[PDB]
Parts: structure tokens; C-alpha cells; sequence
């Protein structure tokens, strides 16, 4: 048969990075796509699963492997063993500011390749227990991306899709 | 490990001043600046205080126009800088952070020693 | 707001006499965010106590703190020549965060 590419690529909204949905995808596969850099495979002619998340345009280059930065460590973690970015300037930036996306800017411990963190606790900073209240030493794990169409280049928002082939 | 101020400071009225209080030794990433200024001779007084993570700000309502509290990981500097000085506004200003090495110690263990802002129009 | 009491204003005593110098609050202050800091003339403040009871790493034994809810005191057993400076109260806990007229420790 052929394959639902179609449906992650051209989907509606994408989800946050944090929360970053996989899909698992029998068929064989044959925009501007900025970055289309692919390291898993060489490019040439069992599953593979498709990951759909929404960071900052120069975060691009922390999706990578063997990559140290806060969305690698924290938000969403690749092994050590393709990529496709797209500009979605004028789909997910909304005048007001659109906050819907979120980042993991406060974690304990580095983020396991391919894990997962949908967790809303309080980074628990200090030595005494912060109960659900933000202060000090008590601070909000996640950060929400201001994006507005009118933001630079460098801080428009990237659509992102990774491609993990399991043989 | 240490917290190191800005030199003295000269600065004329309704001019705006920066002190830059710079972070070694500790793992300024999970730790929070506060600001604290003391006339000589008189009480502290507490301007604001910043997550250095977050980068989310918040200000004494004396201070909300007339400040804004920064921080750059990449220099591991913390700033304050006062807007539309005035002669009252001479004194000296601390900076306080806590050692957050591993855990954050819960308390503003580390202090600056001060910068001394004098405003006058000579 | 915080209102941050201390008493007394100037408190004088000779080497070797407890002190004991204490903090009011307005509204109660969560007893984790309550710190006691010793200002020397001249001199940036160092921090005695957290948490109101817990001492700092490197401040001497005969400092120690006490006091929950309103209510927090601050006792020196061993004045010593140097333990001469003013003691100044202050609570992170809640906003805004808030510092004592301070109390003065003379001869």
C-alpha cells in the first residue's frame, strides 16, 4: 500500500515540543523544507515512527544527536546512533502572542533518548517543599514560547517532524 | 565561590544606571538574584529579585516603572539597572543570590559587596 | 503587606551576655522563608539563619534562631567582640519581601 505521511506532515496543529506525539507508521515511501538534514541513514534508495513537535526556529539545531542544549537535555531527547523544519510564521503565531506552546526549562535529571515528560511539577529548587506554590526556590517547570508573526527570523516558529526507522 | 558587583558609579538625574553583579563558583542556572539597596546609615530596602532560570521577573511596586531586573547565562551575570534617577536614589546596592550548587540551599547565602550610585548634577 | 517589627531599637551589653533580639510580623510568614542577616559597618550582610532555625554553613554556634507563625527571635548565648554589628530581619516568603528597621548591638 502507500504510507499516511500525509496525516502528520499536513496535520491541523502540531503538538508542543514537551509533549511531543509519535506515531508508528506497510508501505514503502519514496515545501521548502528548510533544514532536511538526515543522520540516521545514509540517503539512498520493520517501522518507523513519526515525531511531531513545534519548537523555535534556531532550536533546529538542537534536534540532533549528540546535541547539548535545553530542549535536547530536557524537552526531547535523540540517541547518539531524518529531519524535516518547516516555517509555520503565519499558522502558529498568533499577533497577541501565541502561548499555546510550552518548553521544559527546569528538569532534575537529563532527558533519556526518546523519553517522554508530560509532567506539570513544581522544580523543587530548594530544600524545603514547595506544595504547589511558586516562589522562591519554587519555580514552574514549563516556559511558554512568545510567538508572534512579527518576531525574527531566528524566533518564528518551526514545524517539526523526526523520523526514527526501526528495522 | 562568589558574587562580584559593578565599580562605583557617577550618574546625572534622570539618567538611568546599570550595576552588573557577576556569578562565579556556584551553578548560577537553578539560582535567583535579588536586589537590595541601603542608604548609608539606614535600612535595606528591596528593590526585586529574578529566577535565573525562568528569566520571569518580580518587582517591589516602587520600583515597576524605574527598574529592570536582567541576567546573561553565557556571562553569568546578573543587572539592575534604575531609570529616571533622582538625588534620593544615591546609595549603595546589593545583590544576593543563593549557593545552588546541587540543592539550592534555601537561603541567600551569597551577598555582593555593593555598588555605589552617586547622582548629582555636577 | 509584611510589616517587619524589631525590637529592641538599640540593645548595648558587655561580652559574654545573651541577646535576644526578636522579629514581628503583620500577617504570618511561612516559617521556611524567615532569615536573620548581621551587617557589619561598612560591610556587605551575611546571612545567620534560614528557615528560622536552620543555621548557615560557617557562622558560629552561638547564634541561633527561633520563632514560627507571627512571631520569630533571634538569641546570641556568647557575645564576643566582633558579634558587635546590626542585625536586620528579613522573610522571602511572601510577595513583596520585606526587611526590618534592623536592631543595633552596642557595648
Amino acid at each position: 500500500n502507500l504510507c499516511p505521511f500525509g496525516e502528520v506532515f499536513n496535520a491541523t496543529r502540531f503538538a508542543s515540543v514537551y509533549a511531543w506525539n509519535r506515531k508508528r507508521i506497510n508501505c514503502v515511501a519514496d515545501a521548502s523544507f528548510s533544514t532536511f538534514k538526515c543522520y540516521g541513514v545514509s540517503p539512498t534508495k520493520t517501522n518507523v515512527y513519526a515525531d511531531s513537535f513545534v519548537i523555535r526556529g534556531d532550536e533546529v539545531r538542537q534536534i540532533a544527536p549528540g546535541q547539548t542544549g535545553k530542549i535536547a537535555d530536557y524537552n526531547y531527547k535523540l540517541p547518539d546512533d531524518c529531519v524535516i523544519a518547516w516555517n509555520s510564521n503565519n499558522l502558529d503565531s498568533k499577533v497577541g502572542g501565541n502561548y499555546n506552546y510550552l518548553y521544559r526549562l527546569f528538569r532534575k535529571s537529563n532527558l533519556k533518548p526518546f523519553e517522554r515528560d508530560i509532567s506539570t511539577e513544581i522544580y523543587q529548587a530548594g530544600s524545603t517543599p514547595c506544595n504547589g506554590v511558586e516562589g522562591f526556590n519554587c519555580y514552574f517547570p514549563l516556559q511558554s514560547y512568545g510567538f508572534q508573526p512579527t518576531n525574527g527570523v531566528g524566533y518564528q516558529p518551526y514545524r517539526v517532524v523526526v523520523l526514527s526507522f526501526e528495522l | 565561590m562568589q558574587l562580584v558587583q559593578s565599580g562605583p558609579e557617577v550618574k546625572k538625574p534622570g539618567t538611568s544606571v546599570k550595576v552588573s553583579c557577576k556569578a562565579s563558583g556556584f551553578t548560577f542556572s537553578i539560582s535567583a538574584v535579588q536586589w537590595v539597596r541601603q542608604a548609608r546609615g539606614q535600612r535595606l530596602e528591596w528593590i526585586g529579585w529574578i529566577v535565573v532560570g525562568s528569566g520571569n521577573t518580580n518587582y517591589a511596586q516602587k520600583f515597576q516603572e524605574r527598574v529592570t531586573i536582567t541576567r546573561d547565562m553565557s556571562t553569568s551575570t546578573a543587572y539592575m539597572e534604575l531609570s529616571s534617577l533622582r538625588f534620593e536614589d544615591t546609595a549603595v546596592y546589593y545583590c544576593a543570590a543563593p549557593y545552588c550548587g546541587g540543592d539550592c540551599s534555601d537561603g541567600f547565602d551569597i551577598w555582593g559587596q555593593g555598588t555605589m550610585v552617586t547622582v548629582s548634577s555636577a | 503587606e509584611i510589616v517587619l517589627t524589631q525590637s529592641p531599637g538599640t540593645l548595648s551589653l558587655s561580652p559574654g551576655e545573651r541577646a535576644t533580639l526578636s522579629c514581628r510580623a503583620s500577617q504570618s510568614v511561612s516559617s521556611s522563608y524567615l532569615a536573620w542577616y548581621q551587617q557589619k559597618p561598612g560591610q556587605a550582610p551575611r546571612l545567620l539563619i534560614y528557615g528560622a532555625s536552620s543555621r548557615a554553613t560557617g557562622i558560629p554556634d552561638r547564634f541561633s534562631g527561633s520563632g514560627s507563625g507571627t512571631d520569630f527571635t533571634l538569641t546570641i548565648s556568647r557575645l564576643e567582640p566582633e558579634d558587635f554589628a546590626v542585625y536586620y530581619c528579613q522573610q522571602y516568603g511572601n510577595s513583596p519581601w520585606t526587611f526590618g528597621q534592623g536592631t543595633k548591638v552596642e557595648i
